[PDB]
């Protein structure tokens, strides 16, 4: 479980309650949630480990927002929102579809203007469609001036030093997510360290360690599900991902206020809570550090990952064909190293 | 040279390229 | 099978009967025997497919060699002499046995002058031992008189010309091959161009081409028998190796004065035949001409198995350790290209 | 660069190096 639903203060009551939870295969453990104070917290991210800081007021002059505000504010720039039958929001690089012909998307990307997003949002909400969008845009030169000064209004200071202190590089991008409720992102990782800022509505993060890989059972490198499971986690398919059976999750809840550190490579399953209403997040993405000038041996298993996703590139590119590298890999192995 | 070459990590993340 | 046996001049009847060879389970056909002046035997190289070339006179001053002359002439260097219990004589690295500490070679190499394997010869000859040696020495600097001179009688006419129309690199060795009746080199590939010159005795060699990789199961780059088959072929495991009942062979006997091109990278089994004498054998090792300047697609057997063994070597250096190169060729494979 | 360095052959053969 995530722990108990945290009491609101005003005696406000469970900020939500575990029937708004999609029901999994797999045990977890909570992420523990402290204060950006605490030196538990620190050491935690540190060592690339989850934590949920409470009180960074990262995105403080986010926390007002909704989508009357972003609507009247955000500008006229051009908004990413992604269109699905299936709750599930499956990431996929649309670059790489020409090396998989036969992979249908489940879910499509229409390019439209924030009013439009609202405007096809209340068209479902009225007629009880069961069309559901995902609105994922990286923030931009665009937005309009009181966004700016919200964004200029974050909290530099803390995460500045973040960035130092840990030997990260630049900051990539900020994406803004606004999603439905029920909507669910399966499980992926990133390379790039990421804090993610919640804002409005709850949402529920189940993360893996990179050491969980056999269990988790990424698309090849070159498919458009590049770093995503294979398995579906609503109905897990145990002959073809047997060690599923053996993932175990980090889980928690966040709602207004709250910041994740989703450490890179760390393995991310989030999902917007049933009933819960719209969900509205920032996350703030960080290239990670160098390579180490002097290799520890034995290696970490992030650096195990960065091998096996260069080794499936350089086969990739030697072979002149991706379609090419399972093959050779099976053949390198039968009979050889299995 | 090989070993750093295999271990460079790349910064690819859930977000659409144009 | 090898084709029939030929008959000797002067009506000697044949060379060797079928009785002369050992039984396997895989179907073969003949490799053409060619006079060096027929335009297939230069159209077989030139493909960098096997051929016997019957009259190159590449060895003839060797013909007359037997081990009474090569005492008296070949001088008092030190002689490598593998011995073994068994027929088979497995090549094996003795710097890679530090990787793989259970392994327990079933041929030991002895240091000797050419006299003392002469007489340790006749010993197992007297007293009817099962000991089988087999002398393996790269001819150098140390040869007695006559030896030079028959080495400087060989056709370097004939071979030079091969090397510069190939575009080989450099004569890197002759290693001078004298074996028991009986004596078999189990199935192995070599990443030189071989001509080898057969001298005195007869050799049953079974070729195959380097794309049945996947039906002989090389063992892992980092163990000692590197390069050499992990099939037993007097009592193959169909469990382990189940394209093993895939696989087919070209076979020929070379006898005095007949001149093998074994190809790069391709297999060979070599015998020497049961009840024949002793064998005597020259080979000549050249290095491989270079990559081409421009990658044609798709590539060769051969060039996907050059990409094979570097992914092994290269995983084996940055993993820190050979032995997790299989672990990790797994995790790779399992649930994602298997 | 990465494809000619997969694509570079070895030399070994079955001698012994001391
Ligand atoms: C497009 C990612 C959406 C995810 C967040 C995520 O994986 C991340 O920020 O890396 C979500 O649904 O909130
Ligand atoms: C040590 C190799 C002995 C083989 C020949 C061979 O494989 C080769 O020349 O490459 C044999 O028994 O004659
Ligand atoms: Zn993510
Ligand atoms: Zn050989």
């Amino acid at each position: 479980g995530s722990g108990e639903p945290r009491e609101e203060a005003g005696a406000l009551g469970p900020a939500w309650d575990e029937s708004q939870l999609r029901s999994y295969s797999f045990p977890t453990r909570p992420i523990p949630r402290l204060s950006q104070s605490d030196p538990r917290a620190e050491e935690l991210i540190e060592n690339e480990e989850p934590v949920v800081l409470t009180d960074t007021n990262l995105v403080y002059p986010a926390l007002k927002w909704d989508l009357e505000y972003l609507q009247e504010n955000i500008g006229n720039g051009d908004f990413s929102v992604y269109s699905a039958s299936t709750h599930k929001f499956l990431y996929y690089d649309e670059k790489k579809m020409a090396n998989f012909q036969n992979f249908k998307p489940r879910s499509n990307r229409e390019e439209m203007k924030f009013h439009e997003f609202v405007e096809k949002l209340q068209d479902i909400q009225q007629r009880g469609g069961e069309e559901r969008l995902y609105l994922q845009q990286t923030l931009n030169d665009t937005v309009g001036r009181k966004i700016v000064m919200d964004f200029l209004g974050f909290n530099w200071n803390w995460i500045n030093k973040q960035q130092g202190k840990r030997g990260w590089g630049q900051l990539t991008s900020n994406l803004l997510l606004i999603g439905m409720e029920g909507n669910v992102t399966p499980a992926h990782y990133d390379e790039q360290q990421n804090f993610f800022a919640q804002i409005k509505g709850y949402k529920r993060c189940i993360l893996f360690p990179p050491d969980q890989f056999e269990c988790l059972y990424p698309y090849p490198v070159h498919h458009p599900c590049d770093r995503q499971s294979q398995v579906d986690f609503d109905n897990p398919d145990y002959e073809r991902f047997p060690n599923f059976q053996n993932v175990v999750g980090y889980e928690t809840v966040v709602g207004p206020g709250d910041v994740l550190y989703i450490p890179m490579y760390w393995w991310h399953h989030i999902e917007s809570l049933l009933n819960g209403g719209i969900t509205i997040t920032v996350n703030f993405w960080y290239k990670g550090a160098p390579t180490p000038k002097r290799i520890e041996y034995p290696l970490k298993a992030h650096q195990k990952v960065a091998i096996m996703r260069n080794i499936e590139k350089m086969l990739g590119e030697a072979l002149g064909n991706p379609q090419e590298v399972g093959p050779l890999l099976n053949t390198m192995i039968k009979g050889r190293y299995n | 040279e090989v070993v750093k070459l295999l271990l460079e990590a790349g910064a690819d993340v859930n977000a659409q390229d144009k």
